[PDB]
């Protein structure tokens, strides 16, 4: 079981804590949803490979510029959240993220993930975001997102629901054992 | 931990902490309120434990089993010895809020409604200079311990067995060395987010939505002047790169 880093990165409001907690308890909390996530390392098979993967979050560090690139020395992959239900969470994915990603991490695998999936069809969500002159992310917005910042791949999740939240993981550690 | 505080935090919230005869007795906002507040202190509590297995078992391990140069344990550990005592302090007044609170009869039954004014105290005055002063110096010495801890695990034989020897145990799995420096960096980041929450909760009592309004503008300021005061450190690094910077 060799050791790989993955550190998240985003937005405050593109839900990466919820779905690092998701993850790592393999359930959406039924009682009491935490407000931070502290570490895990995450025992993961993928393709016949067993992997300890290590997980951070970045979040409370967005304000922080010189706090915030503590957290990426040595990281093997990296998620770049959004959140479907903001579509200024991706206009900021080229903007800051990406070249800050690029210079602390370099060659490093990026796999953009769309976030709270589960908000494309939601009435409240479309009725909130058209008082603003906006929509939920459209899947190939996504795609085109992730093609144009030379992102590894492009996931979407739910971290309400868990759907897709094993599989982004999973890929993560593959991307992470790449040359 | 001691297992006394670590069976008080074993539950994942409060509102499983407690009895659930004394659950029903709350409003809907105290048990949101409470569980946030728990969960402060139960990751205070994680993080002096954190603290404890640098000093104790990393530092003290080196020290009493190694043969390593001078300055070397220092710059594997910058000012962990101040981060301690900062962090225990802070701990103890959080569970002596708690037990105080306490119900007669009981050791798990309680309710803190006055937060705010410890965050105050914690956050402002001469424990507020010393946080500056500690985590702009541990922060700035951050990438330096990083280095000098790959350096060692590759060119020491002894040092590598060392920390496979004492990383082992199941227990050690989230924790070692490169993982403590990096908990303890992101620690201070964590607090605005845990007293907004706790702030969110905290209407019905006046004097403590300001109170906790007061405690969140000190720990930004904190954050503000740490992030101002950080300049990584370089083993070998000319004064010529120092002063074109
Ligand atoms: C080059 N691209 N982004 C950067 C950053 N420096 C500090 C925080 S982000 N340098």
């Amino acid at each position: 079981a060799i050791r790989k880093k993955l550190v998240i990165v985003g937005d405050g409001a593109c839900g990466k804590t919820c779905l690092l907690i998701v993850f790592s308890k393999d359930q959406f909390p039924e009682v009491y949803v935490p407000t931070v996530f502290e570490n895990y390392v995450a025992d993961i098979e993928v393709d016949g490979k067993q992997v300890e993967l290590a997980l951070w979050d970045t979040a409370g560090q967005e304000d922080y510029d010189r706090l915030r690139p503590l957290s990426y020395p040595d990281t093997d992959v990296i998620l770049m959240c959004f959140s479907i239900d903001s579509p200024d969470s991706l206009e900021n994915i080229p903007e800051k993220w990406t070249p800050e990603v690029k210079h602390f991490c370099p060659n490093v695998p990026i796999i953009l993930v769309g976030n709270k999936k589960d908000l494309r069809n939601d009435e409240h969500t479309r009725r909130e975001l058209a008082k603003m002159k906006q929509e939920p992310v459209k899947p190939e917005e996504g795609r085109d997102m992730a093609n144009r910042i030379g992102a590894f791949g492009y996931m979407e999740c739910s971290a309400k629901t868990k759907d897709g939240v094993r599989e982004v993981f999973e890929m993560a550690t593959r991307a992470a054992l790449q040359a | 931990s001691m297992e006394m505080d670590e069976k008080d935090f074993a539950a994942d919230s409060w509102s499983l902490a407690v009895d659930s005869s004394f659950l029903q007795q709350h409003k809907k906002e105290v048990m949101k309120q409470q569980d946030v507040i728990y969960e402060l202190i139960q990751t205070e509590l994680h993080h002096v434990r954190t603290l404890k297995i640098m000093t104790r078992l990393f530092r003290t391990g080196m020290l009493e089993e190694l043969h390593l140069e001078p300055g070397v344990v220092q710059g594997l550990f910058p000012c962990v010895d101040e981060l301690s005592d900062i962090h225990t302090r802070f701990l103890s007044q959080l569970l002596e809020r708690r037990r105080q609170a306490l119900c007669p009869g009981s050791t798990r039954n309680f309710v803190i409604h006055r937060l705010g004014d410890l965050l105050i105290s914690q956050f402002s005055g001469p424990s507020a200079e010393q946080m500056c002063k500690t985590y702009s110096e541990f922060c700035s010495r951050h990438s330096k311990a990083l280095k000098l801890y790959k350096e060692l695990y590759a060119r020491d034989k002894r040092f590598q067995q060392f920390i496979r020897k004492v990383t082992r145990p199941a227990v050690l799995k989230r924790h070692g060395v490169q993982e403590c420096i990096l908990l303890v960096t992101q620690r201070i980041t964590k607090y605005p987010l845990l007293i907004s929450r706790i702030l969110q909760h905290s209407h019905g009592i006046e004097e403590e939505r300001q109170d906790l309004t007061t405690a969140l503008g000190l720990v930004k300021e904190l954050l503000s002047n740490v992030d101002e005061g950080i300049y990584q450190l370089e083993k070998g690094a000319r004064l010529q790169e120092i002063y074109n910077r």
